[PDB]
């Protein structure tokens, strides 16, 4: 819950700063890096895909931040903060196969503007595996409350009249990003 | 009951599956009747024999493998009685069979030197169907019973 | 390998009150103390008085699955082929001895000179007939 | 009370021929059997519907409430 | 699509995938005696049998085990095929049988 | 084995087709197949039969619920096929449709009659309408269907059936809604007064039986089952196919002892009953195609771990 309201919150939040967006990004490649170095191993061993909650979760946030950010991470140079053209292939590629797991929403968007962006090319994986479904598993009677999970964010556009021109000048509704 | 100490005591304590023999006398008051005890008699006479899919198909219907006597994750079966000129399972390997898929793994099969109630001349000349043989856990002689 | 074989000669069939099965006894033509005992579903191998089986206990044929493509074993050479267990040996005499063998069910009770049955063990065994 | 519609066991239609049946045995003087042959009643099933119907319904027809007697 | 007619039973499916058990709802004796029938003609297969729970689920259990050479999932559509073909030829021999007549 | 195979061997006779009833064989076809075609034909071909009745008035002596009960039994000449399923998680307005549903309706008054021979003791002279029947079930068309069944009026398939009884005074008045259903679901859907099959007879005589124990031998079957044959004078099997395996060559001791009574194992005789809607063969087509459909969708659904 914290990690969609974290990934929501940097997304959204119009007076955050450059640098406290980097911050969270550096958090979270930092800790999804250590993640895969520490524990890939652990996949082809006995358990589910679901003993790895938690990375889909902090991977989902930091690609949802990418989608509303990623104007951002181009410095002067035009290269990418965090390697991140580097870093999301990576994951992407991994024995987790995030884009399987996380919100289906998201990871299409992703890929899209990832792909858009020359930072990863998903699109062959997804393929792959919307295919080797129809023909990596998860219970599902517990699988659906976390897809559940994954599809809730708490900064997505008010409904609310006035407080929503309250908002405004705190708020980046999809259209401006 | 409507609270975890009474849940505890009606699955622990009162619960039927203990209740096997009385307090009375300390004898069985649960058993098969009636159709059961007349199947019995004839599923597991020498004249009984199964094909392989007969064989496979009875165990499977009364295994019920999909349950807490998950002692194995795969259903084990014995070779056939009769190899050649075609394969053949006796009734009472289909006895050996259950008990081989439903008793503990790590443990040796039941040793048990019994009698029913069905003299042997009721088979016929030499028979020795009045006495039930288990050895290793396997019906190896006589028929199964009220007894 | 083989443990035992032997032509014997059948002296009654009785069906019993079974229709697919009879009780068979028959005594060896080789051996004069050497005499057998066997239930054989006879719907697969019919037997009437006076035949002579050829009859062979062997502990392997040089675990089961339905024959395939080219499969060749002990079992071509015989007619009617039975899987079972050695249960109960006993002392007839002190010279002859017999041994129990159960088949799913279906029994044999093959007595015999203490040398002559030497090679049978409380094992599992195949039993191999042909006409 | 009226004729069943169908055959219990066999579905047959069979409420068409309850009025024929008393016509056999009546006018062309047959015996049961042979008469529910000629309604095509072959199944025992449906020879039983008509074989042992009781038509208690004209009894109950003779208490009409709505007529003066 | 639909996810609720058939399900694998994780914890009689082996890691290997050379043996299963799947749940399949609606459906009694008359295509469970029919795919096992169909399935135990497969050469690769070492086991096959079905079950019903109770007459009052509807529920049927099937159980599939191979030699090695496909995995259990396989089995279950090659029988499912083979069955489908099965029933075009009976529709066909039928239909020429009723033109010829 | 192999679907080949298979059709090499497989074979099928037609004793009998008619409007009402189909005897053929299924030969060389495993009884697990045999079994499901009867099983479908009986459940799960659909039907039309009355299954809402909404009444405005019944005066007569037969209750409300069981007078529509009778009128479900009613097997209905339509053709499943030109209709569609209803869709029950609509409210009710939505719910019936001109490809949905088939309405019917029923208007009786029983009246006295003046004109009765005096002394009577028929109802029909008696009484004008005292006997209500399906034929009086009017086919009401609603919207396309004036056209699509301007050629095939609704019609009950056994016109002569016996619906309700009234006397001076009494009327019926309902209107009933007919739709697709299945056997399964109940018995008054199903489009069979009755599909089974038998399995062949075999009767094979185990050694030569002639002269006296041979007229008493053919004694023991139907007519035309046994044949003496001149010459041999032993007694063989004209055909087996009429039949009826009563087993009482068994009860006589001088023959247990010579006959084996069998089947020509698979070998399926099918015997099928149309209520009236749809031919035999209709019924048997459909079924061998409900069983492939089965099949085919159980093939293309994903299985879910
Ligand atoms: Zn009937």
């Amino acid at each position: 819950k914290s990690l969609q309201y974290l990934g929501s919150y940097i997304a959204r939040a119009k007076k955050l700063s450059r640098t406290q967006i980097i911050f969270v990004a550096s958090y979270l490649t930092s800790w999804l890096n250590r993640y895969v170095i520490e524990r890939e191993e652990e996949v082809d061993q006995r358990g589910g895909m679901e003993r790895f909650k938690h990375f889909y979760a902090a991977f989902q946030a930091l690609c949802y931040i990418f989608c509303f950010r990623h104007n951002i991470f181009r410095d002067t140079d035009g290269n990418w903060e965090c390697e991140l053209d580097k870093f999301f292939q990576r994951m992407v590629i991994s024995k987790f196969n995030p884009l399987k797991f996380c919100n289906e929403n998201v990871m299409l968007m992703f890929a899209r503007i990832a792909q858009q962006e020359s930072v990863a090319y998903c699109f062959s994986i997804i393929e792959n595996n919307n295919n080797e479904r129809l023909r990596s598993s998860w219970s599902l009677a517990t699988r659906q409350q976390f897809i559940d999970l994954q599809s809730y964010f708490p900064y997505d556009p008010l409904f609310l009249k006035n407080y929503k021109i309250l908002m405004k000048e705190y708020y980046i509704e999809w259209s401006e990003a | 009951p409507q609270n975890e100490n009474a849940r505890a005591e009606a699955l622990n304590l009162a619960n039927t599956d203990s209740q096997y023999l009385t307090p009375t006398s300390g004898s069985p008051v649960r058993g098969l009747i009636q159709d059961h005890i007349s199947a019995g008699v004839w599923l597991t006479s020498k004249d009984s024999f199964f094909t392989r899919e007969q064989y496979q198909q009875y165990i499977y219907g009364c295994i019920r493998p999909e349950d807490g006597h998950t002692t194995r994750s795969k259903i084990v079966t014995l070779p056939p009685t009769i190899f050649k000129p075609y394969p053949l399972w006796t009734g009472k390997q289909i006895i050996t069979t259950v008990l081989l898929n439903v008793t503990p793994p790590d443990m040796p099969g039941i040793n048990l030197i019994s009698k029913n109630k069905i003299k042997n001349e009721y088979w016929g000349k030499g028979s020795l169907e009045n006495e039930v043989l288990f050895k290793d856990g396997a019906l190896l002689c006589g028929i199964l019973d009220k007894s | 390998n083989t443990l035992f074989d032997d032509i014997f000669q059948v002296s009654e069939v009785d069906p019993g009150r079974y229709n697919k099965v009879c009780r068979i006894e028959a005594a060896s033509t080789t051996q004069d103390q050497c005499k057998l005992t066997l239930d054989i579903n006879v719907e697969l191998f019919p037997v009437a008085a006076q035949d002579s089986l050829t009859v062979t206990i062997a502990s392997s044929l040089n675990s089961w699955r339905p024959p395939q493509a080219g499969d060749r074993s002990l079992a071509d050479d015989y007619d009617y082929v039975m899987y079972g267990t050695a249960y109960k040996f006993e002392e007839v005499s002190k010279d002859l001895i017999a041994v129990y063998y159960s088949f799913g069910g279906l029994l044999m009770r093959l007595e015999g000179n203490y040398r002559n049955l030497n090679n049978l063990k409380q094992e599992n065994a195949y039993l191999l007939i042909r006409r | 009370m009226i004729v069943p519609v169908r055959c219990f066991s066999c579905g047959k239609v069979v409420g068409d021929k309850w009025e024929s049946y008393l016509n056999l045995l009546q006018e062309d003087e047959l015996d049961e059997g042979t008469a529910l042959s000629r309604l095509g009643l072959k199944r025992y099933c449906c020879r039983r519907m008509i074989l042992t119907h009781v038509d208690l319904i004209e009894k109950f027809l003779r208490y009409n409430p709505l007529e003066k007697r | 699509p639909d996810r609720e007619k058939i399900k694998l039973l994780t914890q009689a499916t082996s890691e290997d995938g050379t043996s299963a058990s799947f749940q399949i709802v609606e459906e009694d004796h008359t295509l469970g005696n029919a795919l096992r029938y169909v399935i135990m003609k497969n050469p690769d297969v070492e086991f096959c049998g079905y079950s019903i729970p109770h007459p009052s689920e509807n529920l049927l259990n099937i159980r599939i085990q191979t030699y090695g050479e496909t995995t259990a999932v396989d089995a279950l559509q090659k029988g499912l095929k083979d069955l489908m073909d099965l029933c075009d030829v009976v529709e066909s021999k039928f239909t020429e049988k009723i033109k010829s007549m | 084995w192999n679907v080949e195979k298979f059709k090499k061997d497989f074979e099928v006779n037609i004793s009998s087709l008619d409007a009402r009833e189909a005897n053929f064989d299924l030969i060389n076809i495993d009884t697990s197949i045999a079994n499901a075609f009867r099983r479908i034909m009986i459940s799960e071909v659909p039907s039309v039969a009355a299954e809402y009745v909404y009444f405005f008035n019944n005066t007569s002596v037969i209750q409300d619920e069981v007078l529509a009960h009778r009128i479900g039994l009613v097997p209905l000449k339509v053709d499943p096929d030109m209709l569609t399923w209803v869709d029950s998680n609509l409210p009710d307005d939505e719910k019936f449709t001109d490809e949905n549903t088939i309405v019917l309706s029923l208007n009786v008054k029983c009246t006295r009659n003046p004109d009765a021979p005096k002394g009577s003791t028929d109802p029909k002279e008696l009484y004008n309408n005292a006997h209500v029947y399906a034929r009086d079930l009017k086919f009401e068309p609603q919207g396309r269907q004036s056209t699509t069944f301007a050629d095939c009026p609704v019609v009950p398939a056994d016109p002569d059936i016996l619906l309700a009884k009234l006397r001076p005074g009494q009327e019926i008045s309902l209107k009933a809604h007919c739709i697709l259903g299945i056997g399964g679901d109940h018995a008054k859907f199903s489009p069979v007064s009755t599909a089974s099959y038998r399995l062949l007879p075999q009767i094979n005589i185990l050694q030569p039986i002639k002269g006296e124990s041979a007229r008493r031998f053919q004694k023991c079957f139907p007519p035309g089952v046994i044949g003496i044959d001149e010459g041999s004078d032993e007694a063989y099997v004209k055909d087996a196919r009429k039949d009826t395996v009563s087993r009482e060559v068994l009860r006589y001791e001088e023959f247990a002892d010579k006959v084996k009574l069998g089947r020509v194992r698979n070998h399926f005789i099918f015997n099928v009953e149309s209520a009236g809607a749809m031919t035999p063969e209709e019924i048997f087509f459909k079924s061998v195609r409900i069983l492939k459909n089965k099949a085919e969708y159980l093939k293309n659904c994903p299985i879910t771990q």
